[PDB]
């Protein structure tokens, strides 16, 4: 019932970087505040306990401080690994109540998304639809606009994007997008194309495939 | 039924008088309380005055403590409020808002209990002062160059405010017209945007239309990819 | 010094109960000082803590959740459990198992779980079970690119490996929803394009919801 | 200073193990341990200390054959790493090594109600426990004419404050004049060194300074 | 004469949650106090009257409390359509005033798309010249934006508004406008937006040439 308010909810920063968050709780809390971190796909770990104690493990970079009603987590200088979401987390009084947590990028030089284009299998064909995969590799910043085009037409509508979160050593994202159409759409037409636009591109880059081909 | 109606107000120069207007209908047998609030776009709102039974109130804010004065005739049902000396931070929407006490106070039932809260808020009169002097806009393109936006700047027109539609109102998905702002010459500027597939643009005709009624000012503006 | 494996349907029909199990390893869950929590956090939301649960009888749960939420410890198994009654779609979210130490000088009773497990994604909802189908990305100035397509599954997760040997490289992308109600996700690895003449690709794709184990090996079209 | 550290004596209390005061200022982020650790009955300690007048110490006169006592942390740092001030640490002399059942009676000779402390140590690992007191079964039991209680380490890592996993538990007493406090152990046992005696119940003989008002303030003094 | 104080300026609250507000009161105030539900082009409607006693037929989930000096108000199942203002007065010193006013939100976070709009050729015929960049669809609401001009930070010539959250996808957008004189505007090449916000891995960009398309 005590609401943990930590800020920023985000921030980005370049790697060897000092990076602040701070948590203020609803009511004081001496010194009962939990930090932890969660990176994807991994369990969350206690980072730092009784607002000042370095968990094992932990690189001595990260340190905590405050009590009261003011908690500050410092990371000194950003690693690459150190990308994840980081939470308060209040141990004073029943419930145990969390921060809405604070996520941290790394920012990084400008990398060109490498591109490749995959046609749909034979093996889906048979199921009445076609997928059409287009697939950006490691690549930053995250805007990278793919459009789609067949026979020259820009395609709306059609595709869904995924992106990867933030990769824990090169910091780079991925991305896929995938075209949908019915097969029969798709043998109607011939020239398949992913068209992609980015900061690390000077131009747009084009992949593509000549179905039957 | 207890809505009350607000007439009057509009457009003054700094230093002239204007009195608003307050048609108590309904409910209220007007041996109850009234009040004014006023409300600039882009402040909060603050109570300006209150009045009782007949000649009770004599319920100033600091702020208008020597400019404003209210009237109340209950032979006709309406409230009055004679602004008087207004400065340029009078603009604002002008709120007649009814009155209500605990039963425990007001006494007597004419007279007035320092204690009340407004329950019925009135449509409001908007009311500017400035040394402006009407006038309407200029519409300019914003020109799109799968999804494109598009929109309209509507630009140097004075007081608000203006409407924008789409293609006569057959546009709506994806139109955003946002609030004006006030240019230091004092006029509004403000734009309305439209996101379209960009395959529309050369088969579709995108056109805002304008209205600026304090100027009787119409305008279309064809919107075209150059 | 202890391991915490969470296990669970991954699927719950709106208004029927979830339960999670947490398997225990390293310690015992008859020790007079440890507590075992849970936790979860919705999609796109914060943590929320659920409770505790000590050897010896005494719990604490969320009053959000009090009324609906029970846990127990199995010594036999070394495991303690989560049941969750009447759930709803505010009910999924991964749900994490943790061990914690009383320690009254420093935290309230049961308070400070310190040992979390990686979470297990309980997903509520009417929808039927979907194993994927899986398509391989082939190969078109030195580095080529490979991987596979896992299509149309329900509810999430899928696990991708490549060979766990082939590690380096790969790239497991987040599931995007698709209009038909279903996921779909790829991964990916980068290798030499000198390779792709002589040595053997296979992507690993397993859903568990639906029991599915998919190999697909991947070359030139 | 912690006001109940001034009783153990952690390197924060080296200057007030022995203070006489009609005054006594708690502050805010002090902490009364050096090694994580948290007293029994710890509220109720500190209010017999903020009207004690302060506290006079004399030794205890424990004596040791055949084991560590010398027993030293990362946690007390004090020119080089150390320990409580008022207390041994014992430990096997040869990692390992079972520890020897002893024991330790020590009589309150004085007029005033003596003050006793001591520890229980909770390892950090069920190794840890088995290196420092070797292994099997460890049972500590006090006893004094009014008092009676037998403790166990319960070894296990809690989280990590001072650098240190490990905990210690102190438990005091207060013993009348005449008494014997009986203390038995195979280990896991932190031993007083000094008894603590009141000030206030000092006989006039010029230790005494009667009657102290302990407060909690955040302001300087004047 | 007795001035009223609510925090914080606007929150931001999941449909779903509770949302606490503040109406911290100078001197005592018990007996009257009002807080109130003003939706965006609308008058302001009461909710509570005196502290906790709500107005008549309102829903049971607008909860008032409060004594004297800290004042809150709870809104228990929030609704898509709370998105209004809300404010609290006070008695009395012959003379009641209103509070500064609360925002309430209710999405993912989502990058702005960017925009920029030269000069149109009418505008610059009478001797003016407005450049726009809009930042379209974006969460939450705090972004910034930055005009440069041949590379030069540009001060004091902008100005900008922000719509209010939109019904329909939860998102806001923004119209920045960079004023130049007829002159200046064709005394330099480069015109551009900077866009800054917590959806964007990195700021973006968008720019034109003068005189090229």
């Amino acid at each position: 019932d005590i609401v943990m308010t930590q800020s920023p909810s985000s921030l980005s920063a370049s790697i060897g970087d000092r990076v602040t968050i701070t948590c203020r709780p609803s009511q004081n809390i001496r010194s009962f505040l939990n930090w932890f971190q969660h990176k994807p796909g991994k369990a969350p770990k206690l980072l730092i306990y009784a607002a000042s104690n370095l968990q094992s493990g932990v690189p001595s970079r990260f340190s905590g401080s405050g009590s009261g009603t003011e908690f500050t987590l410092t990371i000194r200088s950003l690693q690459p690994e150190d990308f994840a979401t980081y939470y308060c987390q209040q141990s004073y009084n029943t419930p145990p109540t969390f921060g809405q947590g604070t996520k941290v990028e790394i920012k990084r030089t400008v990398a060109a998304p490498s591109v490749f284009i995959f046609p749909p299998s034979d093996e889906q064909l048979k199921s009445g639809t076609a997928s059409v995969v287009c697939l950006l590799n490691n690549f930053y910043p995250r805007e990278a606009k793919v459009q789609w085009k067949v026979d020259n037409a820009l395609q709306s509508g059609n595709s869904q994007e995924s992106v990867t979160e933030q990769d824990s050593k090169d910091s780079t994202y991925s991305l896929s997008s995938t075209l949908t159409l019915s097969k029969a759409d798709y043998e109607k037409h011939k020239v398949y194309a992913c068209e992609v636009t980015h900061q690390g591109l000077s131009s747009p880059v084009t992949k593509s495939f000549n179905r039957g081909e | 039924e207890v809505q009350l109606l607000e007439s009057g107000g509009g457009l003054v120069q700094p230093g002239e008088s204007l009195r608003v207007s307050c048609a108590a209908s309904g409910f209220t047998f007007r041996d109850s309380a009234l009040s004014w609030v006023r409300q600039a776009p882009g402040k909060g709102l603050e109570w300006v005055s209150a009045i009782s039974g007949n000649g009770g109130a004599t319920y100033y804010a600091d702020t208008v403590k020597g400019r404003f004065t209210i009237s109340r005739d209950n032979s006709q049902t309406t409230l009055y409020l004679q602004m008087n000396s207004l400065r340029a931070d009078d603009t604002a929407t002008y709120y007649c808002a009814k009155d209500e006490s605990p039963p425990i106070y007001n006494l007597m039932p004419g007279y007035y209990s320092t204690y009340y809260y407004m329950d019925v808020w009135g449509k409001g009169t908007t009311v500017t002062v400035s040394s402006a002097s009407t006038k309407g806009p200029s519409v300019f393109p914003l020109a799109p160059s799968g999804t494109a936006a598009l929109g309209c700047l509507v630009k140097d027109y004075f007081p608000e405010p203006v409407t924008v539609s789409w293609n006569s109102g057959a546009l709506t998905s994806g139109v955003h017209t946002f609030p004006a702002v006030l240019q230091s010459s004092g006029l509004y500027s403000l734009s309305s945007v439209v996101t379209v597939p960009s395959s529309s643009l050369g088969t579709q005709t995108y056109i805002c239309n304008v209205n600026h009624k304090p100027s009787n000012t119409k305008v279309d503006k064809r919107v075209e990819p150059k | 010094q202890v391991q915490l494996e969470e296990s669970g349907p991954g699927l719950v029909k709106p208004s029927e109960t979830l339960s999670l199990t947490c398997s225990v390893s390293g310690v015992s869950v008859t020790s007079d000082i440890y507590y075992w929590t849970w936790i979860r956090q919705p999609p796109g939301k914060g943590l929320e803590w659920i409770g505790y649960i000590f050897y010896n009888g005494d719990t604490n749960y969320n009053p959000s959740l009090k009324s609906r939420v029970t846990m127990s410890i199995d010594t036999s198994k070394n495991e303690f459990s989560l049941r969750l009654t009447s759930v709803t779609a505010a009910d999924t979210a991964v749900y994490f198992c943790a061990r914690g130490t009383e320690d009254l000088g420093y935290c309230s009773s049961g308070s400070c779980p310190n040992h979390w497990g990686q979470g297990t994604l309980v997903t509520v909802s009417s929808a039927s079970t979907k194993g994927p189908s899986v398509f391989p990305l082939a190969p078109s100035g030195g580095t080529a690119a490979l991987g596979c397509l896992v299509k149309d599954y329900f509810p999430e997760p899928v696990t991708v490996s490549w060979n766990g040997a082939l590690t380096s490289g790969v790239h497991t992308f987040p599931a995007v929803l698709q209009s038909s109600g279903l996921y779909s996700l790829s991964s990916v690895v980068t290798v030499p394009s000198s390779s792709l003449g002589t040595q053997t690709y296979i992507c690993n794709v397993n859903h568990k919801p639906s029991n599915t184990k998919v190999d697909k090996r991947v070359e030139p079209k | 200073c912690g006001i109940l550290g001034t009783i153990i004596g952690p390197p924060q209390c080296d200057l007030h193990l022995e203070f006489k005061a009609d005054l006594i200022i708690e502050r805010r982020n002090s902490s009364d341990i050096c090694y994580p650790g948290r007293f029994t009955n710890e509220e109720a300690l500190r209010q017999i200390i903020r009207e004690s007048g302060g506290i006079d110490k004399e030794s205890m006169g424990f004596r040791y054959s055949g084991i560590r006592t010398d027993g030293a942390t990362s946690a007390c740092k004090r020119t080089v790493s150390s320990f409580y001030s008022e207390m041994k640490w014992l430990s096997s002399s040869m990692n390992n090594q079972v520890f020897p059942q002893l024991n330790q009676t020590y009589r309150n000779t004085r007029k005033e109600p003596a003050l006793i402390v001591w520890g229980v140590h909770h390892s950090s690992s069920l190794d840890e426990q088995n290196k420092l007191y070797g292994t099997g079964n460890k049972l500590i039991t006090v006893g004094s004419s009014k008092y009676q209680q037998s403790f166990s380490p319960s070894p296990g890592a809690r989280p990590k404050v001072n650098g240190q996993a490990g905990r210690i538990d102190f438990h005091w007493m207060l013993l009348d004049p005449g008494d014997t406090v009986t203390f038995t152990f195979n280990g896991a046992f932190i031993a007083p060194d000094r008894a603590t005696f009141l000030r206030s119940n000092a006989p006039s003989g010029i230790e005494y300074n009667g009657k102290s008002l302990g407060i909690q303030s955040d302001a300087q003094i004047d």
